[PDB]
RNA sequence: UUGGCGGAAAGGCCUUGGGUGCUUGCUGGCGAAUUGCAAUGUCAUUUUGCGUGGGGAUAAAUCAUUUGUAUACGACUUAGA
RNA sequence: GCCCUGAAAAUGGAUGGCGCUCAAGCGUGUUACCUAUACUCUACCGUCAGGGUUGAUAUGAUGCCCUGACGAGUAGGCAGGCGUGGAGGUCAGUGACGAAGCCUAGACCGUAAGGUCGGGUCGAACGGCCUCUAGUGCAGAUCUUGGUGGUAGUAGCAAAUA
RNA sequence: GGAAUACUGCCAGCUGGGACUGAGGACUGCGACGUAAGUCAAGGAUGCUGGCAUAAUGGUUAUAUGCCGCCCGUCUUGAAA
RNA sequence: GAAAUUGUUGAAAGGGAAGGGCAUUUGAUCAGAC
């Protein structure tokens, strides 16, 4: 598979949204800070939303890493898929967004040819059976 | 270019492990456990019979035997912490069990190498069992039976299953 | 609880009889088949592309209120994409087969 | 408090009674008590029960 | 015969608290016949099921278990402290549970 | 232990009774009450029924039928304490006292059950020798239940069909005694008292 | 199946006389395995549904029309196959 | 010492409530038990401090690694990063086999600002990195302009004879 | 007159039960036991076994339950006002 | 062809507001992978 690697911990799996982004359309759920001289957010009273804090941050050894244990590169063409090829065991390739079906198929041949894992492949590629 | 590529990539030279420092021992069983008890087994299907125990094996698990004829209960294995041991003893020393170990209850394992019949490719044909196994299973019976033909009541004991009643306090419970 | 009636369980009946209903809606649910089969089942989309409009056009090439359409712009671009798709296995076979 | 447990009604009633009993008398088939008359045949004993 | 019990019964009270806030990790466990701290010390690191049933069939079986296991003894009357694999759903507050006599000492 | 459990609540003092009761409903058992008009209360009559009318006093003042509601029954009496020694405007609370019935004396079919007693609840055992208590049956009727009477014609009729069955099942058990008493120095039952039994 | 009894919310309790099964009160003969060293390892209790299965039972209410012992409107109270 | 009196004001009410009388009250004593973001031990994040490491074939000497301690915060200071419109260079970058934008009870990464992938819609342009520049980030200002609600099928449509 | 037992204290005395954790990753150090090669509980967990291989664990989402949770911005010694 | 706001269909909840935090049950839905 993967380079053998230790379990992954989340120290918090849940989002953090901002406050009162459920009474208002006009407040955007995006993080920002409570800056209020009353606000029960900022002072941090009993039954209230939590904020990001550092002590939230994930182990070293295991930080950028998916589930599978790969880190992930975004690749455009056959060279950028090359970049990655004595690199199997730590990295995966990931077409972008914007890459045509004709160039995927020929990208995901050579990613099979050489050994490389793809995150995405079937992606533009219904139809192909 | 969708990105530019790192300046470092970590190695994928595997490293192998320190020198770890623990040894196996073998175990230490509770005191209440000589060959000749009759047990109370408290998991598995034979749940609640009464069986004799005969020798500890090299796995840490007990060879017991019912006997198979006075309640149904072959040559098994079983585990020290899922069982009762009483105070009721029978003599276990006019029985040969030098022959049984782990290889003798060895079983093929090749179900994992893409079994057929992972749910069922037939669901029948009714597994046999060895003429080997039943042998060994008389022999014993035999030479436990005349045994346990000594004190009144212990076969209707032995056939008899185990159970809680009303008001049956097993912290307060003598075995 | 229900002070004109203490001795009457009120509570405990309305949730009885609430999650007998759920269950049998969802009984019925299933039975008209509007769930999802099993992840091992052969007919699981679970892994490959969810497509509302690669269905319709599917099931209308191999053939009651819905607000699932078509749209014949997009039924020419998937004609187009399956003519150049088959061009390319008949290439690949081409080139197998000499 | 008090609590009626048994009504017994007469074999014979009348239509001023039995237009009590309904709402739209000039369409029923005026069925009222008609079982009821049946429990006073020979023995009955429901009305002496 | 009529009986087939191999379990000692038990409820299932509330969740460790102490006025205002709770904890839902931690179940206390009411053991019937259980009187004393001395007496429940026979049950520590005995395993608990809690049984329910369902209406979707999963796996061949409507019937359920959660698995759980004694900790530690709570206070001076025989009440027990549990930990499960995961928490009680404190719907079952006066719940019963069952409290198996394996891993066995005595 | 048992899945309902029936309590004769002659002689029992109110909140101590009430403060069990509430502990066991929380914890999961079904309780019923009989005869709740036989309840005490430690203190004199005079006193509870001044404190009853203290109670009688409070209402909603723009509008008499949204205030408290004083119920004159002796069991709604029991049921207004127990009610105040659980948290009823919850799930959990709500459950718990739909797990209860209490009655005045002893209806079908509970005449024909087991009853028992608290005895950290009792007033022989509790009160202190001399003490005044009240009796629920006069302090209801003082403040305005009207059925004393009835409950107590009833309740002499269920004590003469009981004392009926009692004078057959002791003669009964005056016979199963005489024939095990002569099935005693005998081998097996020798035997069985050397196991204890 | 023969009788009684029970109205506080009886809805249950006692009994007669025959059929027929079991009996561990005592003594014998077979059987059980492989669920593999545990996994609740599923065992009591209910209301129907698709119409097939057996006898039996053939109704009213509302709108519309009308009255005024009623009425803001609903409601109420009358009449008419 | 304890108890009763030792003056009380107007909606119905407060040892927190129920209730409690050899207490579940008051005085005193001895034990057990309950639980804070506090104390102890362990892991992980960050900051500060003290140190180790020349070999290029293997990387980032701004790297890698070892040890110890610490972490509340308004006004305010400083640091490290995320995002937007244009400019120079590069990827002989992406694109009609579908660019940008928009919608999404799907997926992943980051403490976060945010980034990335799938599907639908659409039809012609647009990105990553190294740097330059600014008319560069909104919930408020009885903010400005445009749009839309509840109130609500409501008030009402009754001067001047028909 | 001869003891014992309480009470307080010490042991580099033995021994049973339960819970949480397993960081690190070739060797290097300090020791222990043995006449010595060796062995070890001595600078951080290994050994053996079973089931399942998919919605089973897990995520998201809609709810239910237990406990907690006053409306934001602003001036003020003082804001749910 | 965004949002406010509205219609239809499907799912759910509702004994004097609704929304939120921690934890789990139930239903629906979903990726990785051996
Ligand atoms: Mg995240
Ligand atoms: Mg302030
Ligand atoms: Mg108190
Ligand atoms: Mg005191
Ligand atoms: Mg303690
Ligand atoms: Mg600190
Ligand atoms: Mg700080
Ligand atoms: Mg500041
Ligand atoms: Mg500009
Ligand atoms: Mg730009
Ligand atoms: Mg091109
Ligand atoms: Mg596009
Ligand atoms: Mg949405
Ligand atoms: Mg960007
Ligand atoms: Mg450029
Ligand atoms: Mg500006
Ligand atoms: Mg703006
Ligand atoms: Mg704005
Ligand atoms: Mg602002
Ligand atoms: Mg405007
Ligand atoms: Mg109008
Ligand atoms: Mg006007
Ligand atoms: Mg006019
Ligand atoms: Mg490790
Ligand atoms: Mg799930
Ligand atoms: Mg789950
Ligand atoms: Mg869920
Ligand atoms: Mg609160
Ligand atoms: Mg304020
Ligand atoms: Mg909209």
């Amino acid at each position: 598979a993967s380079l053998p690697h230790p379990k992954i911990v989340k120290k918090h799996t849940k989002k953090f949204k901002r406050h009162h982004s459920d009474r208002y359309h006009r407040v955007a759920e995006n993080w920002r800070k409570q800056k209020g001289i009353d606000s029960v957010v900022r002072r941090r009273f009993r039954g209230n939303i939590s904020q990001p804090k550092i002590g939230y941050g994930s182990n070293k050894k295991t930080k950028f890493l998916s589930p599978s244990g790969h880190k992930t590169f975004l690749v455009a063409n056959v060279k950028d898929l090359e970049t990655l090829t004595m690199h199997t065991k730590t990295y995966a390739a990931e077409i972008a967004h914007n890459i045509s079906a004709k160039n995927r198929v020929v990208i995901l041949a050579r990613a099979k040819a050489l050994g490389i894992k793809v995150t995405n492949p079937k992606g533009r590629l219904a139809l192909e059976a | 270019s969708a990105q530019k590529a790192p300046k470092w990539y970590p190695s994928e030279d595997v490293a192998a492990l320190k020198k770890t420092r623990k040894a196996a021992r073998p175990q230490k069983l509770r005191a209440s456990l000589v060959p000749g008890t009759v047990l109370i087994l408290l998991a598995g299907r034979f749940r609640g019979k009464r069986v004799v125990y005969l020798k500890h094996l090299e796995d840490n698990t007990l060879l017991i035997s019912g006997p198979f004829k006075v309640n149904g209960v072959p040559l098994r294995r079983v585990n020290a912490r899922y069982v009762i041991a009483t105070s009721t003893k029978v003599s276990v020393e006019g029985v040969n069990v030098e022959k049984f170990n782990v290889e003798y209850f060895a079983k093929e394992k090749l179900t994992k190498k893409e079994k057929k019949e992972a749910n069922l490719f037939p669901e029948q044909q009714n597994k046999e069992i060895k003429a080997e196994r039943v042998e060994d299973q008389k022999v014993v019976d035999k030479a436990l039976i005349a045994e346990i033909k000594k004190t009144p009541l212990l076969k209707q004991y032995l056939s008899a299953s185990f159970s809680l009643k009303n008001g049956d306090k097993p912290h307060m419970l003598k075995f | 609880p229900s002070k004109n009636s203490i001795n009457r369980p009120k509570l405990t009946s309305n949730l009885h009889h609430k999650v007998h209903s759920l269950n049998k809606k969802r009984a019925q649910r299933e039975r008209a088949g509007l769930l999802k089969p099993a992840r091992s089942s052969v007919n699981s989309k679970s892994g490959e592309i969810k497509s509302v409009a690669l269905d319709l056009y599917f099931q209308n090439k191999k053939n009651s209120i819905t607000t699932r359409t078509l749209s014949k712009k997009r039924a020419k671009k998937i004609e187009r994409n399956l003519k150049y798709a088959t061009q390319r296995k008949l290439l690949v076979d081409a080139s197998a087969k000499l | 408090g008090l609590r009626s447990l048994t009504t017994v009604w007469a074999e014979h009633l009348s239509d001023e009674v039995k237009r009590r009993f309904y709402k739209n008398w000039y369409k029923s088939k005026k069925k009222a008590f008609t079982k009821y008359s049946a429990k006073y045949a020979q023995d009955g004993a429901g009305i002496e029960r | 015969a009529e009986s087939h019990r191999l379990y000692v019964k038990g409820k299932h009270l509330s969740y460790q608290r102490s006025k205002r806030v709770n904890n839902p990790n931690v179940s206390l466990i009411k053991i019937e016949g259980v009187a004393t701290p001395q007496d429940a010390q026979f049950y520590l690191g005995k395993r608990i099921a809690y049984v329910y049933r369902a209406s979707k069939e999963v796996r061949g079986s409507k019937i359920r278990v959660m698995w759980g296991k004694v900790t530690r003894t709570h206070g001076n009357s025989g009440v027990v402290r549990a930990t499960f694999r995961n928490n009680l759903p404190a719907k079952t507050f006066g719940a019963s549970v069952r409290i198996f006599l394996y891993p066995s000492n005595i | 232990v048992e899945p309902v459990v029936v309590i004769d609540g002659k002689g029992h003092l109110v909140g101590r009774l009430a403060s069990v009761v509430a502990k066991q409903l929380l914890n999961g058992q079904k309780i019923v009450v009989v005869r709740a008009e036989e309840l005490n209360i430690s203190g004199e009559f005079f006193r509870n029924k001044l404190k009853y009318h203290d109670f009688l006093r409070k209402a909603t003042a723009f509008n008499k039928t949204r205030g408290p509601f004083h119920f004159r029954a002796p069991s709604r009496i029991f049921y207004k304490a127990l009610r105040g020694m659980v948290s009823h405007k919850t799930a959990r609370g709500k459950a718990a006292l739909e797990r209860l019935k209490v009655f005045e004396g002893i209806p079908p079919p509970y005449d024909k059950k087991k009853r028992v007693v608290v005895p950290q609840a009792l007033r022989v055992l509790r009160l202190k020798p001399g003490r005044k208590y009240t009796t629920l049956g006069k302090l209801s009727t003082s403040v305005g239940w009207k059925y004393e009477d009835v409950v107590a014609k009833l309740e002499a009729k269920r004590k003469v069909s009981s004392a009926e069955y009692y004078a057959k099942k002791r003669a009964f058990t005056k016979k199963v005694a005489s024939a095990n008493a002569t099935a005693a120095e005998s081998d097996v039952a020798k035997q069985l008292a050397a196991l204890g039994y």
